[PDB]
RNA sequence: CGCGACCUCAGAUCAGACGUGGCGACCCGCUGAAUUUAAGCAUAUUAGUCAGCGGAGGAGAAGAAACUAACCAGGAUUCCCUCAGUAACGGCGAGUGAACAGGGAAGAGCCCAGCGCCGAAUCCCCGCCCCGCGGCGGGGCGCGGGACAUGUGGCGUACGGAAGACCCGCUCCCCGGCGCCGCUCGUGGGGGGCCCAAGUCCUUCUGAUCGAGGCCCAGCCCGUGGACGGUGUGAGGCCGGUAGCGGCCCCCGGCGCGCCGGGCCCGGGUCUUCCCGGAGUCGGGUUGCUUGGGAAUGCAGCCCAAAGCGGGUGGUAAACUCCAUCUAAGGCUAAAUACCGGCACGAGACCGAUAGUCAACAAGUACCGUAAGGGAAAGUUGAAAAGAACUUUGAAGAGAGAGUUCAAGAGGGCGUGAAACCGUUAAGAGGUAAACGGGUGGGGUCCGCGCAGUCCGCCCGGAGGAUUCAACCCGGCGGCGGGUCCGGCCGUGUCGGCGGCCCGGCGGAUCUUUCCCGCGCGGGGGACCGUCCCCCGACCGGCGACCGGCCGCCGCCGGGCGCAUUUCCA
RNA sequence: ACCCACCCGACCCGUCUUGAAACACGGACCAAGGAGUCUAACACGUGCGCGAGUCGGGGGCUCGCACGAAAGCCGCCGUGGCGCAAUGAAGGUGAAGGCCGGCGCGCUCGCCGGCCGAGGUGGGAUCCCGAGGCCUCUCCAGUCCGCCGAGGGCGCACCACCGGCCCGUCUCGCCCGCCGCGCCGGGGAGGUGGAGCACGAGCGCACGUGUUAGGACCCGAAAGAUGGUGAACUAUGCCUGGGC
RNA sequence: CGAAAGACUAAUCGAACCAUCUAGUAGCUGGUUCCCUCCGAAGUUUCCCUCAGGAUAGCUGGCGCUCUCGCACACGCAGUUU
RNA sequence: CCCCGGAGCCCCGCGGACGCUACGCCGCGACGAGUAGGAGGGCCGCUGCGGUGAGCCUUGAAGCCUAGGGCGCGGGCCCGGGUGGAGCCGCCGCAGGUGCAGAUCUUGGUGGUAGUAGCAAAUAUUCAAACGAGAACUUUGAAGGCCGAAGUGGAGAAGGGUU
RNA sequence: CGACUCUUAGCGGUGGAUCACUCGGCUCGUGCGUCGAUGAAGAACGCAGCUAGCUGCGAGAAUUAAUGUGAAUUGCAGGACACAUUGAUCAUCGACACUUCGAACGCACUUGCGGCCCCGGGUUCCUCCCGGGGCUACGCCUGUCUGAGCGUCGCU
């Protein structure tokens, strides 16, 4: 029965609740479960970017997000044609390429155009052997850097 | 403090281990110091108690400078019977009274080759720690 | 304590008019438990009264700024003889209380080293006194594991562990803490605010770098400056034996009327 | 009335394979209540919840848009935070209740049918040889069988694809083995084994010490080891361990190099000519369940039943109309996620034997019930069994002595041993049941005395003894306080240096792209402003923020002062 | 404080009840056990931190965790929450006024320059000014220090009242605007509905009380539902035997 | 199942027994654990499928705040009376 | 018409308690019933955690018992003695499965009732001996009785499960 | 004084509270994440020199082998062993073994009845008889063999 003012409150603990309280004592234990197998995953692929590939800048969706702007799921087909970078082989290089996105606005797309010549240029590609083919850069540019890149891979800024 | 995390630290977990160890095991804990003596000669602390070492009582009662034979290795009841170390029943029969091995010191141990060969593995881990420590 | 516990019977009550008296029994049976009392609160077996959950709010989560005063709190009082003293440290024939020292200190590699420096310094007596408290524990935490209790010691704030944390270790009594990460709990043991410390100059110099000073920020910590003062004037002793008040103040009736 | 093809069907203890039951914490598919709430109750709610059936895996399921949106647009699934107790549903009552966006954890994408081209270019099983053989595989050779044109394999699947001509640039990828090299993060991967510091030092307590005092620096020695346990009490150093990028030995994994056996002649752009999509499905009507989904969110049965610039979606029924957006009716896919069952570990501000699991123990035991099922009670001698030899009374159980033990005022259900209740011993009482409150008395029990308790302490006066000094200077040390702020260090407010400003850094939506570097933007300079630091002078709060001299005062030590002083004692 | 005596007083507790010593129930005695808990949500109060902000989650970076499943840090520091704005069912709209001078006819209406800038009344703790005393060992002069202070002011918070502004709505009216002159858009006056504005008070953390949803202070139904076990008793049928 | 008594169905029958949903619900019985201190009620209101209960007023406590002046220098208020 | 490092002081403004845990200390008035209920304070009490007591403890911890000594209004507490034989407490904080006379409360134990009710269905026992520590009850012998072949006899079924 | 009753205390009983211990629980976390016709889980019955229960194992039955370890096991016996030797005793567990029911499999649940191949006694393949051994569940797939049909054809 209600007393003298207070806001006329529907709980939701009507269902059998105790039987589904999920606790979260694991937590610590999970974030470091998967900061291991995160600095795992990095020592894997040698001196791969630990973020993963490349991935399109991309604006928001709605009214309201609009004015911002994230990273995509992948870059489009046409960035990658007008790139110059054959979709399939993108994959093997680290660039996320997606093959679902329209490409509306050329604003957006000589934008992401721009980023995949960006990456094409501080890229750093290993020949597939020690001996030293086509494409595969400098042994300079190798022992100088081997290095990982910590972080997401060329950071989108707002 | 002990910083691995597989061992224990936890009065019934050591315990339980303790009691209801294996015989082999009990080898191990069953162990007593070698007299000073032995100590500079083998470079060796300690040994594994065994069926006919000579042997001092140290603490207790018995505690004495007797160097009594030992008689048998009672491993399920965590104790060696010793020579002389003994007491009277109500009956006149004499009864082996039990010494823990640890309140005893080895002054003469009874040398087989494989106890030749343990006390030559402890006095090399013994250098290679002071090497090490150097 | 277990969901099922207390439950795992089946038990109905007899109702009324059997005597006895409406409390849930064991139902059946050829056993010393049969007719007995199951479930309630009371009854032997029976199921403790709001068992207790796992999921109590067990953690319990404080404002940044408020952690952070606390910290500063605890350092202001590790100066402060009076506040170490009180806190029982042994700080008699220490040589200066905010004590810094040089920076091989981060070399040692070896308790023999660490001990020496403390008898130096004059800390030792500290540990001294850690071990004299050593002794067992009253009661049922003896049975889990919390058998021996002791003396906190001298706290060591370093800046970078070069060897000093394996060097102090064995010490009993000492914690060691970087100065880059900071712990209220172990600053203010007992939540109580005094703590003999020991400082490496690396790590006091990083102090005033981590913290700001009152003119500066944190540079270190992205927005954060010490707590302001609510009054500066502490002694209120030295305010109200000055000129200026005491000027203004009627002459004190001081007689006792008595009946 | 034969023999032979095939088709559809049988039978074999035919040859060789698989499936069956279990477990069930988590997971997938069905099925599906009622207590309950609504202060009654029927819709609602409880709840797609319990019980019921089915089937799995180390996870499962989901998943590569017939998606979101309506933006300047996002771009598989799962998970978290948020959205949000919101939009919505609802006897619009009780109550119930999502999604997109946004930020994260993770991140991975693919394959058929078809349409077409390619002498079925494909597959299975036989049998002979060489290797390999404890996850039956490679290579070769057989007019040795069969499957297959009612369609196997290569190319190819919407992100377009194929075939053609010339623009370009050049040719490593995989597996079956056989070796060999570096033992490859808790800082030598995984498993096994066996190892590694320092007191039983001196006294002393004790039944026994691991105690208490000491030991070239809180005492000796180690300490990368002072976790824990054990050992006749409380142990860094007695023993097992503990610490350590410590050791050795096994085995196994994983990755590096070499050789062999095979396979494998595997691109891209540019222009032309062709090629292109899953039917009793969509969709509609419907009835029933379901959903927040409301003129139908999803699933169903029944009836109708399609199309190809079609179809689906675009959260209010319909018609017209433009737009947007996917491409359904075939399939595979790691990861972040779950885990009250299992194996194996670690921990605790938990419980400590009527608790904690039913269960610390020969517990799902005994016991009950025809059966489904129900289901207890119950830990502790002692350091050591040293568990009471022997003598004696008794048929014996039981005693009495003796002995063991530090103790049996620990005697085998024995640590401690409360209360109820009982026996006795001592004291006291007693016809209104006892017991009680208040108030005295009497007696007991002990407790404090006193064999004067006249209790102490100051100061003084006296008479007796007693050693040394106060007072006074002198020498030394230490402390305080002071102003002349005297001299210097110290810091507040102000002014001067524009002096740190570039030899002072950060911040800024201040400016400049006269600059530089990288591609109008990013980074760095360069101006500018705000903020933080050097130089000296002046004024002032001269501030417990200190030094140095000087002064005054105090105290201590040492000198002197021998007795009208100086303490002591009675 | 043990026992006994005597005088006076004195019914057995718990509980429901207008009323219990009750011929009202529960209670032979002792031991141990035994009932307002925890989670979530709200509200108010209080304490602390920061404050037009605040915030920490969730995630991440720092360690093999001995103490750590802590502690620390984050252009994530703010995606986001709450807060900083309302009001309307909604399309939507959205908190300023005054004064002065000029120009439109000052038309209590429309347009252009300057100044002030959250209105005013009454009461308001408190500050501020202060005539004037009141003396000083003398007659006057006379700066310094108070004590009081009649009288007069600025007036916090808060309250009451009157004005004003915003949204909804009505009534009456007269003008403005332009890429689209329109069933377009904008304003004015006067009422009246709003959980509004009128120089901000919130955010987070902690404790307390209260109210709820949950087993929800502990014990208690008669019932209801799902899935299983029994015809060894007994009820009836049948088969095969026995008995009078 | 009943030659019918609601009989019998394992000492249980006007719906057996076992386990679960289940700690089912209860406006109704019962109980509800230490001391001192201070304040201290109500059984009346209106509404209720309300009359052995709630709601709402009332009566209680707690927290306060805003002012007042015995600090020779008071305004307002009342279970009165004039 | 002079200075307290000295007026000698009933007031002393030069410096200030024996007193001042300022959550302290002190003074004046007034008042004090209390269910339900509310609030405050508990150097009241229980168990565990961080601190802290150079705490206590085999030269005796906890518990237990006490016609011993006291304190507190009280919750309670402290000492002496006994018993016991291994751990335990004070203070500052935090935490809670925290205080019992009742619940026809739960589990265990113990009384009064009480040496009471009771050991009465179915006719029946007696003598001697043996064994034996011991005989109303065993065994043997003798006598007297009953079941009276629809049996208290002689054999099975089911059920028991070593009787 | 007498007995009895009441009260207090001493000592003794009864009883098992309290306190102190804890090879057990309860909770949270980590890693792995494995049963079965090659017979699972579960049940049964067995097995020790003296052993009933718990455990452990399977007619090789408180265990065999192997490897590691290195003198015990022990309630008492007895023994072994040369503990200068594959070597006691534990641990591991890779080889071997694993009675009967049970998905449970020749068919039945009596523990009853069988069939078919081979072997030893029995014969001298004489079938009997006895003993041993190996097969003999259902469903389903790929093939194989034998077939069936006024199913569709062809040739004769
Ligand atoms: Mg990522
Ligand atoms: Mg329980
Ligand atoms: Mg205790
Ligand atoms: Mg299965
Ligand atoms: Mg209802
Ligand atoms: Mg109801
Ligand atoms: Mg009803
Ligand atoms: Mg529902
Ligand atoms: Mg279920
Ligand atoms: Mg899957
Ligand atoms: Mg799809
Ligand atoms: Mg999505
Ligand atoms: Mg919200
Ligand atoms: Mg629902
Ligand atoms: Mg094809
Ligand atoms: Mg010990
Ligand atoms: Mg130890
Ligand atoms: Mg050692
Ligand atoms: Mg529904
Ligand atoms: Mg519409
Ligand atoms: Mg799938
Ligand atoms: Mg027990
Ligand atoms: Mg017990
Ligand atoms: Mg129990
Ligand atoms: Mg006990
Ligand atoms: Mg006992
Ligand atoms: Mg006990
Ligand atoms: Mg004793
Ligand atoms: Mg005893
Ligand atoms: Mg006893
Ligand atoms: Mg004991
Ligand atoms: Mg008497
Ligand atoms: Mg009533
Ligand atoms: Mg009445
Ligand atoms: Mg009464
Ligand atoms: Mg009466
Ligand atoms: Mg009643
Ligand atoms: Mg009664
Ligand atoms: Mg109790
Ligand atoms: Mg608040
Ligand atoms: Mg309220
Ligand atoms: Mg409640
Ligand atoms: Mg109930
Ligand atoms: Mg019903
Ligand atoms: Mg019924
Ligand atoms: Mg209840
Ligand atoms: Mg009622
Ligand atoms: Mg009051
Ligand atoms: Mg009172
Ligand atoms: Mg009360
Ligand atoms: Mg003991
Ligand atoms: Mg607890
Ligand atoms: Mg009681
Ligand atoms: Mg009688
Ligand atoms: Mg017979
Ligand atoms: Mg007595
Ligand atoms: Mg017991």
């Amino acid at each position: 029965a209600p007393s003298r003012n207070g806001m006329i409150l529907k709980p939701h603990f009507h269902k059998d609740w105790q039987r589904r309280v999920a606790t979260w004592f694991n937590q610590p234990a999970r974030k470091i479960r998967r900061r291991k197998a995160r600095q795992a995953r990095a020592r894997r692929i040698a001196p791969r970017p630990a973020s993963g590939p490349l991935r399109p800048i991309v604006r928001c969706p709605t009214v309201r997000y609009h004015t911002k702007v994230r990273a995509g799921r992948g870059f489009s087909l046409e960035e990658l044609r007008v790139a110059g970078i054959h979709k399939k082989v993108a994959r093997t290089i680290g660039i996320s390429v997606d093959p679902r996105r329209r490409n509306k606005s050329t604003e957006s797309l000589q934008a992401n155009v721009q980023r995949l010549k960006e990456y094409r240029s501080k890229l750093v590609l290993f020949p597939r052997k020690p001996s030293a083919p086509k494409k595969g850069d400098s042994s300079a540019e190798e022992l100088k850097l081997a290095t990982q890149l910590t972080g997401p891979v060329m950071p989108i800024r707002n | 403090m002990k910083f691995n995390p597989f061992v224990t630290s936890d009065r019934s977990k050591n315990r339980k281990r303790h009691f209801n160890a294996p015989s082999h095991i009990r080898r191990k804990i069953m162990s007593s110091p070698l007299s000073k003596e032995l100590r500079q000669k083998y470079n060796v602390r300690s040994m594994p108690i065994r069926k006919d070492d000579e042997v001092q009582v140290v603490r207790g009662h018995y505690k004495g400078q007797q160097i009594g034979k030992v008689v048998q290795v009672y491993r399920k009841k965590y104790v060696i019977y010793i020579e002389r170390v003994q007491r009277e029943k109500a009956n006149g029969t004499t009864v082996h009274v039990g010494i823990h091995p640890s309140k005893v010191v080895i002054t003469r141990l009874k040398l087989d080759k494989d106890r030749k060969k343990i006390l030559e593995r402890k006095a090399k881990s013994r250098q290679v720690g002071k090497e090490k420590g150097k | 304590v277990s969901e099922l516990a207390g439950h795992q019977t089946s038990a109905e009550s007899w109702g009324t008019g059997r005597a006895v008296a409406r409390i849930p029994r064991v139902r059946g049976g050829g056993t010393h438990r049969s007719g007995q009392g199951a479930f309630g609160n009371m009854c032997r077996g029976g199921r403790m009264f709001a068992p207790t959950k796992t999921w109590r709010r067990w953690h319990r989560r404080v404002n940044t700024t408020q952690k952070r005063y606390a910290i500063c709190s605890a350092l202001a009082a590790s100066a402060l003889p009076a506040l170490v003293m009180s806190k029982g440290h042994r700080i008699e024939e220490v040589p200066e209380l905010p004590l810094v020292v040089e920076d091989k200190v981060e070399g040692y590699k070896k308790t023999k080293e660490a001990v020496l420096l403390l008898k130096k310094l004059k800390a030792w007596n500290d540990i001294k006194k850690v071990y004299a408290s050593q002794r067992m524990r009253a009661g049922k935490g003896k049975m889990r594991n919390r058998r021996r209790i002791q003396r906190r010691g001298p706290c060591v704030i370093y800046n970078e562990d070069n060897g000093i944390v394996k060097a102090f270790r064995n010490i009993p009594g000492i914690t060691l803490l970087n100065v880059t990460k900071l712990n209220i709990l172990k600053l203010a043991p007992g939540g109580h605010v005094g703590r003999f410390c020991i400082w490496t100059e690396s790590a006091f110099r990083k102090l005033d770098d981590l913290y700001g000073t009152w003119r500066k920020a944190a540079s270190l910590k992205s927005n954060y400056n010490l707590p302001m003062h609510k009054m500066l004037n502490t002694d209120l002793s030295r305010i109200l034996k000055s000129p200026e008040i005491q000027r203004a103040l009627r002459a004190p009736r001081k007689k006792i009327h008595r009946r």
